[PDB]
RNA sequence: UAGGGAAUAGUUUAAAAAACAUCUGACUCACAUUCAGAAGAUGGAGGUUCAAUUCCUCCUUCCCUAACCA
């Protein structure tokens, strides 16, 4: 059984298509 | 938990690089160049690197990816002269050839136009920008001889 | 044969076996220090910078920073406006003509590979006979074993 | 057909043949990053070599006598002489040539240092006007070959440039004059081709009326402003 | 520009003394 | 059917040697013996280990034993 989030779920406007394309936090700060 | 709304909210591992293990080179299509191999060979090592390190920045400024930035072996080549009024070809100079490997991916046919009067723009005097296509035999000229497949390989032929 | 094609068959054993085996990189001698640069002879003495040379030293670093941000400036310019040109001309090439922008966006087979050879410090002599001499290559050859 | 003219535009460049000045910033730093690797250098050889064969002079005077019988006849101090006589007899190339005194504009030897673009003087309408080479296209034939067309439609010359690529660095349309345009011939789409002039040049017959080399800086005075200004964008002095 | 990336130094920890030359080529040219 | 053991030069035995076979020579009128040289293998594949002749696991292969009580 499933229930569908109540609002936009975390990291949901990153595109994976283009994964190596996106830049990466590099850096921990 | 799985029947909440919530469920998954801890996923992480779709957002990374499968990373799961030699490794098999992919051309580039018909509107990219594959793996480019850009060689800077020169006579004075800190111009070979010191124009390494910029088209190293300079593909890193414009999003090209550079899947490797590596140096190959040095050349000695030793200046023999003949002498004056003489036979004896008498050693003067002992030159050393440095070149610096920097080998991206995945650039734009249109846009090749403007990266490569860029960077022959920028060539320092002294050093000769040699822009080829990455090739097995390119790959295997970094490693070691073996002479004892030659040896084998003469008992084929 | 027993003992003529065993070592027939013996052969494509070492093949199998080297070409599995790894493969050594061979060294680069510009990244590793020879030893004779570690004796302490070599060492040359320190002088200790006076306060007027460290302060001009800093004072240059200082103007270095912002000379080499005027150059990146130009690049970058000079880059986006190229971009600009081609994009534009691309765009009205297309509508005008399908067919040709169709192969204008294609790959140059020929385009690759491009050599070309850096600017020198005084041009080439008309007329300058070099002196004659020959060309020994010393480079060290290693040799991989296992 | 088009009601569009297609035209083929080169954009030939020869690339600097010396190195730039220094300018006077650089050349501080140039100075002061060769004195900063003398001082995180080690000794050389020939450093070295000197500093001990300047030791045996002294156990060669103050001491009864150097067992060392060894003594370079050439010592290191005096090796240096000749190499700096050496120096002197040779002569250089000429960095700034006699176009420079004479300001020749027509020749491939001006401006050493910069980058020259090929201007050649057309003769439209009556008219002297000065564009870049270029050629009409031709039906069946990419925009490629037009560029190359060009190159064997110019004056007697052996120029061999190397394209980049198959893309228009640039492009210029422009409209008839009311008095002459018609319905066939609206206007033109001209398409810049860049390539690097490497070897060859023109012939004696007839080059000062034909073509000039201009540095970009000069460019202004030659091409149409119009022109000029959609000529500027591609053309880079860097 | 060929000064771009032109002024440089050895970046290394050990080395021996590095001087300025100029190299004649056969044809002339110098670098 | 079910367990165990064993694959080392062409051969047979060792822990990578030896004797044969082979190859080269010497001695002989010649051959053999003999003498002096030389090459010649860890079953295959898959591992680990600082290192695999004692170790894998599998394949391939040959053997040994067991297969009983109604």
């Amino acid at each position: 059984r499933r229930t569908p989030p109540l609002g936009p779920m975390p990291n949901s406007d990153i595109d994976l298509s283009n994964l190596e394309r996106l830049e990466k936090y590099r850096s921990f700060d | 938990y799985k029947t909440k709304p919530t469920h998954g909210i801890g996923k992480y591992k779709h957002l990374i690089k499968a990373e799961e293990p030699v490794r098999a080179i992919n051309l580039g299509t018909d509107y990219e160049y594959g793996v480019l191999n850009i060689h800077l060979t020169a006579y004075d090592m800190t111009l070979a690197e010191s124009y390494a390190q910029y088209v190293h920045n300079l593909c890193n400024s414009l999003s090209i990816k550079v899947e490797e930035s590596y140096a190959m072996p040095t050349k000695t080549i030793e200046v023999l002269q003949l002498q004056d009024q003489g036979s004896k070809m008498l050693l003067d100079s002992v030159l050393t050839t440095h070149e610096r490997v920097v080998q991206i991916s995945g650039l734009s046919a249109t846009f090749a136009e403007i990266f490569l009067e860029i960077i022959q723009s920028s060539l320092p005097e002294g050093v000769r920008l040699s822009v080829k296509e990455h090739t097995e035999e390119d790959f295997k000229g970094r490693f070691k001889a073996r002479p004892e497949l030659e040896e084998l390989l003469a008992k084929l032929k | 044969p027993k003992k003529d094609q065993e070592a027939k068959e013996r052969l494509k054993r070492k093949i199998r076996k080297l070409e599995k085996a790894t493969q050594e990189l061979i060294p680069i001698e510009d990244f590793i220090t020879p030893l004779k640069f570690l004796d302490k002879a070599r060492e040359r003495p320190q002088v200790e910078l006076t306060f007027e040379e460290t302060e001009r030293r800093a004072l240059l670093l200082k103007k270095w920073s912002l000379y080499k941000q005027q150059e990146r400036k130009m690049e970058r310019d000079t880059i986006r406006a190229m971009l600009e040109a081609q994009q534009e001309a691309l765009e009205e090439l297309q509508l005008e003509s399908p067919k040709l922008h169709a192969e204008a966006i294609k790959r140059d087979p020929n385009l690759f590979p491009f050599e070309k050879e850096g600017p020198h410090y005084t041009p080439p002599i008309p007329n300058y006979q070099p002196p004659e001499g020959r060309y020994n290559d010393i480079t060290k050859v290693y040799t991989q074993v296992e | 057909g088009s009601p569009w003219r297609l035209l083929g535009a080169l954009c030939l460049q020869r690339p600097p043949v010396v190195s730039k000045p220094l300018t006077p910033l650089q050349e501080e730093m140039a100075s002061l990053l060769q004195q900063i690797e003398i001082e995180r250098s080690l000794y050389s050889d020939h450093e070295l070599r000197a500093l001990d064969e300047n030791q045996r002079l002294a156990k060669k005077k103050a001491d009864l006598h150097d067992e060392e019988d060894e003594q370079d006849i050439l010592l290191a101090q005096d090796l240096e002489d000749m190499w700096e006589q050496k120096f002197l007899q040779f002569k250089l190339g000429a960095r700034i040539t006699e176009a420079d005194e004479k300001n020749d504009r027509t020749s491939l030897n001006r401006k050493l240092d910069r980058n020259l673009v090929l201007l050649v003087r057309e003769k439209f309408g009556d008219q002297d006007v000065w564009i870049l080479p270029q050629a009409e296209w031709q039906p069946g034939e990419t925009l490629r070959g037009t560029a190359e067309r060009t190159l064997a439609t110019l004056s007697e010359n052996n120029m061999e440039a190397k394209f980049l690529g198959n893309a228009p660095c640039g492009h210029y349309t422009f409209k008839f004059p009311q008095a002459m345009r018609t319905e066939s011939n609206l206007g033109a789409k001209v398409f810049f081709f860049k390539a690097l002039l490497l070897t060859g040049d023109f012939s004696q017959a007839g080059n000062k009326g034909h073509h000039v080399w201009v540095t970009k800086d000069e460019l202004g005075d030659y091409l149409k402003p119009k022109y000029l200004a959609q000529v500027r964008r591609f053309v880079s002095d860097l | 520009d060929s000064s771009r990336a032109s002024l440089t130094r050895v970046h290394r920890q050990a080395y021996a003394r590095l001087y300025p030359v100029l190299l004649v080529k056969q044809d002339g040219s110098t670098i």
